[PDB]
RNA sequence: CGGCCAACUACGUGCCAGCAGCCGCGGUAAUACGUAGGGUCCGAGCGUUGUCCGGAAUUACUGGGCGUAAAGAGCUCGUA
RNA sequence: GGGAGACUGGAAUUCCUGGUGUAGCGGUGGAAUGCGCAGAUAUCAGGAGGAACACCGGUGGCGAAGGCGGGUCUCUGGGCAGUAACUGACGCUGAGGAGCGAAAGCGUGGGGAGCGAACAGGAUUAGAUACCCUGGUAGUCCACGCCGUAAACGGUGGGUACUAGGUGUGGGUUUCCUUCCUUGGGAUCCGUGCCGUAGCUAACGCAUUAAGUACCCCGCCUGGGGAGUACGGCCGCAAGGCUAAAACUCAAAGGAAUUGACGGGGGCCCGCACAAGCGGCGGAGCAUGUGGAUUAAUUCGAUGCAACGCGAAGAACCUUACCUGGGUUUGACAUGCACAGGACGCCGGCAGAGAUGUCGGUUCCCUUGUGGCCUGUGUGCAGGUGGUGCAUGGCUGUCGUCAGCUCGUGUCGUGAGAUGUUGGGUUAAGUCCCGCAACGAGCGCAACCCUUGUCUCAUGUUGCCAGCACGUUAUGGUGGGGACUCGUGAGAGACUGCCGGGGUCAACUCGGAGGAAGGUGGGGAUGACGUCAAGUCAUCAUGCCCCUUAUGUCCAGGGCUUCACACAUGCUACAAUGGCCGGUACAAAGGGCUGCGAUGCCGUGAGGUGGAGCGAAUCCUUUCAAAGCCGGUCUCAGUUCGGAUCGGGGUCUGCAACUCGACCCCGUGAAGUCGGAGUCGCUAGUAAUCGCAGAUCAGCAACGCUGCGGUGAAUACGUUCCCG
């Protein structure tokens, strides 16, 4: 390490003192440093106690660290400015283990400024005690084409619909296939020649409707974590859409 | 360096300029006679106050248009005042220069005037804060003297530590171009050194 | 932008083509306010390619552009204070921007001994999928799949 | 003879010489250092030191307190 | 869930055994030690063992305190309510004393799954005897005993009586709604919380569960350290515990609360702050400034933003304040008190580097009292870029053109202080609206000013020329003309003015019409209270100190330009988006009298001669430019790039270009191949690039500064990170 010092007025021998006093701090610094520079300077006036008046500019890796001190001589200016200069450059370090007690941690306890926002669903949490079944709608059962159950689908903005279906006569259920397009789900699979002509761009879900309970519905949607579930009902033997409502409760849409 | 002169800052929409002649070739030796004429009618009048200076030039004649609170200090009964003016006048190169001796309607309403009284009261022995009140409530009196601020810098009271103070009473919007500031600064001279006096002074605005 | 977007300049049409992307691409390759000298480039890189392929210059400038035209980059996101290279969807104004960015830029740093010359050719190996802007093309997909688990977030 | 605490100016000196009961005064312009004027309190006395009481409700009987200022035993049973 | 003893239940962790089964598992902010490939992790089945008891489960119960919940059984302590049968003050407290007393720790004997001091490696770090990771011994567990400490806290000793209430919750008795289901409600006794009177307190706060009002008993305190330490003593296997000083030293140590400041605390916002981009710096040569070194001197000031092309808008001499040497002293220059005068003053010669000295010619007008000049003699005195910007004025920078800083009266608090200035919304804004123990006001914001973008009226010279005539190429050049520009006077025009929608029908906001311009149109001038003892005793002034035969003053020469290096600001480049040559088209602004200076002529070219016309809308700076466009050539090279350095020859200014000017001509032809870590500027006529002019100026170090125009981009998803 280099440094310059750009004494001023009588300072006999502060030069060389404050040059090997500075230049011992390199190693304390974490990251490399570039012209560090050091000024001295004595009061004209003698009303002044302190007299001298020591500044250190250091330039580690483009962050500036400046500090300023007042002392009766060089040497003791000197000193003190390299206790400052030590400070300021123990509370610039920025390397990890300085910098591991600020981060985030843990999952819910603590907060603090850049701590990861909670994930809140859409829907209003509303835990599973008495969460309940509390909308039931049952709109249409009217054999509907894929082209008019889109349009059901349209101006009802109903991210699913539950209808039955032309050409099989199995309740089907439709859904934007994301950037696929639409997507079809049977109670049983059938390939598109069964299924009623379209001219919408859809794909069918090769799977079946399984046969399953209430309960196991309600476990099967929450360990599963689609925006609902098209079933089989056990008891009843027909078709079945269970959705999370707006409200917390499930919204069973049945024949 | 905070605000600028309130006279250079409005001088080209409400006040005046206080040097009135026309010079091409002749602006430089212009100048020279006139601050030598501002400067020798300072030093030579400071018993009464002198508001102001205005001088007007045409070739060779000169007017010299001069305010003074105290016109009779500064003329003479049979002209001895008055004597003296112009042939130091003269002597400055003027040629033919003529002094109109002029009073002040009020005051105590000119910003100059006021800064004169307040330099003096504090000056000899005075404290500077029964300047201020004094200077403050005699402004405002009078009927167009609508603000007043008055502040003075300095070793005040003969103390080792410099301080400034000011005391306002009345609207004084520096920032308002259309109002009008008369200005006044002065520094009085005390034994401890020099302490700066400024007054502005709000007396309606002109459009 | 911290109070909002701000509004974008509509830049016109091109008077001997036409189209929008050849008046972009002439800002692109504009330096120090010499319109007219990249307007000459540029349509004499279009002269040429049209001279070489015998077809319309739009049709293969813009078979080029498709060619290295992005859909997924990496930016540096930080969340929970740690940084991460996240793929990030692009839309179609910066993937266009950046396929004409690259083609001017990798153009720049070839060896046909002219300006013109070397525009011409990289426009033309970018049409045939030969150009190094394709070569980026591909690298910067690739770094977007290899990243791709970071993209919840 | 800065304030407690009656009684301010000039010269000499400058973080020196020194003063001081406490706070604190000596950094070329000191009412706090030394000397001169001036002043005040006492007066055959005037100050300093040493010892005791008061102010000290600061051992609180007259006349104090214990959550955080010092102060409730770690908690019960029980002898005088 | 009060305590002790005995028996016993399930989930899960670990290990072992046996199947299926592969190449990873494990761990972190990221990894590595580690485990596995000899079969791990995973999955199933079986077995062994130890510890703790998910849900119930809480500010809910019990206990004097420590503390106490898997289930069942046995033994046992306490409490509450009702009846009031019974005894009849037998009550309260308690020095010493005895007993109980979390965890850790000690002894003997067992047990040991998980966790885990110590101890190993791994990782981070400048260093890690730590935080994080992989293992892991005591210990945690049981039996019998020791110790006797805790933030053993409600930091609140025990008993009693009284002093507004309101509302949760645990236990028990009873009256009335009455279904008698129901926290129905009431009454009452005993607990356990929250809010709140009076009252108390320094305040925070306590407030029927007192820290209120009083009575009885006990313990404890007398400033902070030294010190709960030493000595002595008692207890203990030991660790150590209990009792417990002094010397010496300090003028304080402390408790509560207020205003700031700060935070690797939170929330809401801004800014080229970041992000997206464009061009750079840091690499090279040169110009400039600074540090350091050097020197006789390298005059002085300025040291992050806010010093470092700054004071310096012009250092050969002068400037100049520094050095060497030579002179000079009421002085280089002022003004006053005096003595003598008619000269001061000039002009030539000589000596000297010059200052200066000397020689030769010239000699005052007033008016008798003297005045103007200087001489010397003097005497007051001048004169200091000598010191102190921590004694100052004045001037300026900066936070920051950010939105904030205060005051009057009122109100609250013992007081510092608080409210207003907070809260919701909105804005560029403490801008405004609605609320509100506040009601108002001032400096700040905005507006009033300049310029610019549109139009109308007025207006025609030196400015335009559209329609008419003369023109000679040379063109508004000339007669003429207000028509279009332009010049400069007055005025209009943007005011959320209008419409639609959000909005508390409020501020305000989104969109639309109109218009040249739409929402402070674009840019300026303007910089609140103050901060940083910021800068300036070298623009100037100035208190105090200092010099005064010198730190004043005159002159010559030199220095401020020195150079083994370091830092900063810029310019030119590294080339083909270019170099060179030829032709050719478009600006704005500004300057000019002892200055601009044309035509012509002479030089290759700086330039020389010469002087037309101009104090200038006229003449000159050429009619003005360069980038630009067209044509030719060069062909990717240390080159026809780059220009440094050096040799020779000249011009101009200046008394004088050696130290130390600029420019011109010929030759010479270095580094330099787009530049590490890092870092800067910029949101539109902007960045980039091209030229012109001005100040200072005899000449210039100007590539610097201040203005003018030509051509003219890319990008902004959005506030997570950096700075303020």
């Amino acid at each position: 390490m280099d440094v310059d010092v750009s004494t001023d007025g009588e300072l006999p021998g502060a030069a060389e003192y404050a040059r090997e006093k500075i230049g011992r701090l390199s190693r304390r610094a974490h990251r490399p440093v570039l012209h560090a520079r050091v000024r001295l300077t004595r009061h004209g006036d003698p009303a002044v106690e302190r007299p001298v008046i020591a500044q250190a500019n250091l330039d580690v890796n483009g962050r500036q660290v400046r500090a300023q001190v007042e002392g009766v001589n060089a040497r003791e200016a000197v000193d003190r400015l390299e206790a400052r200069l030590r400070s300021r450059l123990e509370r610039i370090a920025e390397h990890w283990e300085a910098r591991r007690g600020g981060v985030p941690a843990e999952a819910g306890r603590e907060w603090r400024h850049e701590s990861e926002p909670a994930r809140r669903p859409g829907y209003f949490p509303r835990p599973p005690e008495e969460r309940r079944i509390i909308r039931r709608k049952s709109f249409s059962m009217v054999p509907c084409t894929v082209d008019e159950a889109a349009l059901e689908m349209e101006m009802l903005d109903y991210d699913f619909h539950l209808f039955t279906e032309k050409g099989t006569g199995f309740a089907a259920v439709l859904y934007k296939g994301g950037p696929t397009g639409y997507r079809l789900v049977l109670v049983i699979p059938v390939p598109a020649d069964e299924l009623s002509p379209f001219e919408k761009p859809i794909t069918i879900s090769t799977h079946p409707a399984p046969c399953l309970t209430q309960r196991d519905a309600v476990e099967r949607l929450g360990l599963l974590g689609l925006p609902f579930l098209f079933y089989i009902d056990a008891a009843e033997g027909r078709a079945s859409v269970i959705y999370r409502r707006y409200d917390g409760h499930y919204g069973l849409i049945t024949p | 360096g905070q605000k600028i002169n309130p006279h250079g800052f409005r001088l080209g929409i409400t006040t005046e300029w206080k040097s009135r002649w026309y010079a091409d070739k002749q602006y430089k030796d212009y100048v020279k006679e006139d601050v030598a004429i501002r400067k020798l009618l300072a030093t030579g009048l400071e018993r009464a106050g002198i508001a102001d200076v205005e001088i007007e030039r045409t070739r060779d004649r000169v007017r010299v248009d001069i305010h003074t609170a105290r016109p009779g200090i500064v003329i003479g009964r049979r002209g001895t005042e008055a004597d003296r003016i112009r042939a130091d006048l003269e002597k400055l190169t003027g040629k033919q220069v003529q002094l109109n001796i002029l009073e002040v309607k009020n005051p105590e309403s000119q910003a100059q005037l006021v800064a004169q009284g307040v330099a003096e009261q504090l000056s000899n022995r005075v404290a500077f804060r029964r300047a201020m009140r004094k200077a403050i409530q005699s402004a405002m009196r009078q009927p167009n003297v609508k603000g007043i601020r008055v502040q003075c810098s300095g070793r005040l009271g003969g103390a080792e530590m410099s301080r400034s103070e000011f005391y306002r009473e009345g609207r004084v919007p520096l920032h308002t171009l259309r109002a009008d500031i008369d200005y006044g600064l002065y520094e009085a001279k005390t034994t401890f050194g020099r302490i700066g006096v400024k007054v502005w002074i709000y007396k309606g605005d002109i459009v | 932008p911290r109070k909002g977007p701000a509004p974008k300049r509509p830049l016109v049409n091109d008077p001997v083509y036409g189209s929008q992307l050849v008046t972009q691409l002439v800002n692109k390759v504009l330096l120090e306010g010499k319109k007219s000298l990249a307007e000459r480039i540029v349509y004499g890189a279009l002269e040429q390619a049209r001279e070489k392929t015998g077809t319309d210059p739009v049709v293969t400038l813009k078979r080029a552009l498709d060619n290295v035209k992005p859909a997924l980059e990496v930016r540096s996101r930080r969340v929970g204070g740690a940084t991460y290279q996240v793929p990030v969807e692009v839309r179609p104004d910066r993937s266009t921007t950046l396929a004409l960015r690259w083609l001017v830029n990798f153009s720049r740093q070839r060896r046909e001994k002219t300006m013109v010359e070397r525009l011409a050719n990289e426009i033309l190996d970018a049409s045939n999928g030969l150009g190094a802007s394709v070569k980026r093309r591909e690298d910067t997909h690739k770094m977007a799949e290899a990243n791709r688990a970071f993209a919840h977030y």
